[PDB]
RNA sequence: AUCGAAUCGCCACCUACAAGACUGGAGCUUGCUCCCUCGAAGGCGCCAAGUAUAUUCAUGAUCACAAGACA
């Protein structure tokens, strides 16, 4: 059903509060509203209670039992290699990028602005060449339709004489 | 040490000489310049820019009208000694483009030294582009949350 | 003797010699935040007109509003005739019907980022309710 | 319709076409009261707002219950002379306008200006179709406001059964609009794909340290 | 033609649609596994038509509506 269930050993990410954007492992279920979360890797994630409204389940579940010991939890995490797998996802990279953007200086924001502008300029260069070959923009589509009708009647004898006189006059 | 001494100062630590600042008011609002020194008796700051990059000349400005960033340029070898209050003193006029030769020469010397220092410093091209850039407040921006 | 002939030759050159360009904003910079005058401080008993309440864009917490304490505030409008202004003789280009009233931010208001504003001397007119207020970045603490 | 004097002044001044800043709100699947409260506060703060698709608003409860409430409202009438009495509007857009008006100080010039700054439509008219992207109010949407087990009503059906006379016309116009927009969006897919491909390809041509900065800030 | 004015993002990539008890694709074991573009970014715009050792800015003299506005 592509929805991640709440169960013992499920990795979650904290949504709001002082522990925002950190990850932890569910070790027990209290009731429909609360769970127990711990993570030996992070220094601010000792065993504590989290309300289920503040939790986003992930796609990884380690194999542990309810109320497992600290030693058992640490061994299971290394064996599963779930933290290494999670760190390579796109959403994980997005979270680290937001932290970098919130601490940036004025000089770093200038560097980003240059990089974005350089990309947009080169995008226009690439788009223009393919556009000339295959017409896809509004103006090149108009040119393709207009040239065929305009050329056949611009070859009239009177048109050529008038064009020659007008060009010569200039 | 004495409050009557000309060396007395209460300027905040961010506005150190050689730092890059953003002008918030006046003719050159929005441009970025380099802080050179503070005039004695807790006076205003002096900024150059220099003029070749953004068009700001050597000018006085109150510290409350700039934002001092954390980007700095080593200006130890600039020798900002001739810049004094006498050069900014103006002759009174009674009963009623144009730049003095001394002011032009001082501007030329200071600008040459500053350009040399910027080029010698690492990330010189990035610093030059940063000095050329312009600051503005766009819709959706929240400067009260930024780190400078 | 028909204008269709000269127009289409201009059009053929015009839409064939044009490339992919964008609009770039290189005008004079803006160095203030945009705000709106919500009204005056009041209770159920009535209003108190010497303090004004201002809502600023992208300021939605009390901690955000603390950053703006002490900043200068301006309200811009126009009259009917040209009157005296700053640098009336030094800079004749400034003469206009445009006028301004100045004030300062004193303290936050509530938990949502509203601010209290005091104006120099007199109080802001009631015709300014619902109109634009400028909040500058000086005096600077950084 | 503008006056000839205004047209002559515009020609003399030589100015371009002007449009004030206007926010367009798609009101489909929105809670009537909460949407009205938010809109009224924004109008008092001084925005210009245009709402579309007013016939697809939602009210909690059953259609019979809300129809009975409207009939109870319709009963109110000045006995001595009904031409001076309350005026009961049947169109959904008028219903929304009245609901907003009840949340404003309508007997002051400030309240009247705020009310006149609002324009309401049923469906999406052609003069509004191409003006830019529409917005929603997250704190007034049905899928986050109502518990899904409870029944709800759609304003269009209630209005149709209490006296509104243009539901079929609105439905036909909406169907035509959706078909036309679907055809136009099916076109230009090649243009969108070309732009995406060009953005993908520009990375190989841009400078490497710029690529590194983009990767560091997550825009790669 | 009086007229001096307040307003300060624009696009011919948003400007089509529907659902939050089911969103990229499969598999049975129905909540787990596997594959993919990895499932929390409309595009530009912020001073060299583009990231390079190119180029006029003052005396408008320390704030003052922004002395400027067809991006
Ligand atoms: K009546
Ligand atoms: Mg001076
Ligand atoms: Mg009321
Ligand atoms: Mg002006």
């Amino acid at each position: 059903v592509k929805s991640h269930y709440i169960c013992a050993g499920r990795l979650v990410r904290i949504l709001r509060g002082p522990r925002q954007d950190r990850v932890g492992v569910i070790v027990d279920i209290v009731d429909a509203n609360r769970v127990l979360v711990e993570n030996p890797e992070d220094a601010k994630m000792w065993r504590h209670v989290q309300n289920l409204k503040n939790v986003e389940p992930l796609k990884y579940c380690v194999s542990v039992s309810r109320n497992c010991s600290a030693k058992a939890l640490k061994d299971a995490l290394a064996s599963s290699k779930a933290l290494e797998k999670y760190a390579k996802t796109r959403t994980a990279a997005r979270v680290e990028a937001k932290k970098a953007c919130a601490v940036s200086t004025d000089f770093e924001r200038y560097q980003l602005r240059v990089a974005r502008r350089s990309r947009a300029h080169w995008a226009r260069k690439v788009f223009d060449e393919k556009d000339a070959k295959t017409p896809v923009s509004w103006h090149k589509v108009a040119l393709k339709k207009m040239l065929k009708k305009a050329a056949k009647m611009d070859s009239t004898e009177g048109a050529k004489r008038r064009m020659q006189k007008a060009i010569a006059a200039r | 040490v004495s409050r009557k001494s000309p060396e007395y100062t209460t300027l905040r630590k961010s506005c150190a000489p050689g730092a890059i600042a953003i002008i918030l008011a006046g003719r050159f609002r929005g441009r970025r310049a380099v802080i050179l020194k503070q005039l004695p008796h807790n006076g205003p700051l002096v900024v150059s820019g220099p003029m070749k990059y953004n068009g700001v000349p050597i000018r006085r400005i109150d510290s409350r009208y700039v934002i001092a960033t954390s980007t700095t340029v080593d200006i130890s070898s600039v020798d900002t000694a001739p810049i004094t209050a006498e050069v900014f003193q103006r002759p009174k006029a009674e009963k009623p483009t144009l730049v003095s030769d001394a002011r032009a020469q001082l501007q030329k010397k200071i600008d040459a030294a500053l350009i040399a220092a910027i080029k010698k410093d690492a990330q010189g091209k990035e610093k030059a582009g940063y000095l050329r850039s312009v600051f503005t407040v766009k819709p959706g921006d929240a400067p009260h949350r930024w780190n400078w | 003797t028909s204008k269709v002939h000269s127009q289409r030759s201009k059009k053929l050159h015009q839409l064939s010699a044009k490339t992919s360009r964008v609009n770039r904003n290189r005008k004079a910079p803006r160095l203030y935040m945009k705000g709106t005058l919500a009204g005056y401080t009041r209770g159920l008993h009535g209003q108190t007109k010497q303090t004004a309440l201002v809502r600023v864009e992208n300021v939605n917490t009390r901690e955000d509003a603390t950053w703006y304490v002490g900043k200068r505030v301006c309200y811009v409008y126009h009259g009917k005739k040209v009157k005296r202004c700053v640098r009336w003789s030094k800079a004749p280009a400034r003469r206009s019907t445009t006028r301004a009233l100045w004030g300062r931010v004193t303290r936050p208001h509530g938990n949502a980022g509203m601010m209290r504003v005091k104006f120099n001397g007199a109080s802001v007119p009631a015709s300014a309710i619902g109109r634009r207020i400028r909040v500058y970045l000086y005096p600077s603490q950084i | 319709f503008p006056s000839r004097k205004d047209a002559f002044r515009a020609q003399r001044k030589g100015a371009k076409k002007h449009r004030p800043e206007i926010i367009v709100i798609d009101l489909k699947d929105h809670v009537l009261g909460r949407a009205a409260a938010v809109v009224a506060k924004q109008l008092l703060l001084g925005k210009k707002i245009t709402v579309v698709r007013c016939e697809q608003l939602n009210i909690a409860g059953t259609e019979i219950r809300n129809k009975i409430k409207y009939l109870q409202y319709l009963r109110k009438r000045k006995l001595t002379n009904p031409t001076k009495g309350p005026f009961h509007h049947r169109a959904p857009s008028d219903v929304f306008v009245r609901t907003v008006r009840s949340m404003l100080p309508r007997y002051t010039k400030r309240g009247m200006k705020a009310l006149n700054s609002l324009v309401a439509y049923e469906g999406i008219p052609p003069n509004v179709v191409r003006t830019g992207g529409r917005v929603v109010i997250p704190r007034a949407q049905r899928h986050v406001c109502y518990r899904s087990e409870r029944p709800y009503t759609v304003l269009g059906n209630m209005c149709k059964h209490v006296g509104w006379k243009y539901s079929d016309v609105v439905a036909n116009l909406e169907k035509a609009r959706v078909e036309k927009a679907s055809r136009h969006h099916e076109k230009q897919a090649k243009l969108r794909d070309a732009w995406k491909s060009a953005r993908k390809e520009a990375l190989a041509k841009m400078p490497k340290h710029n690529v590194e900065v983009l990767k560091k800030f997550g825009y790669a």
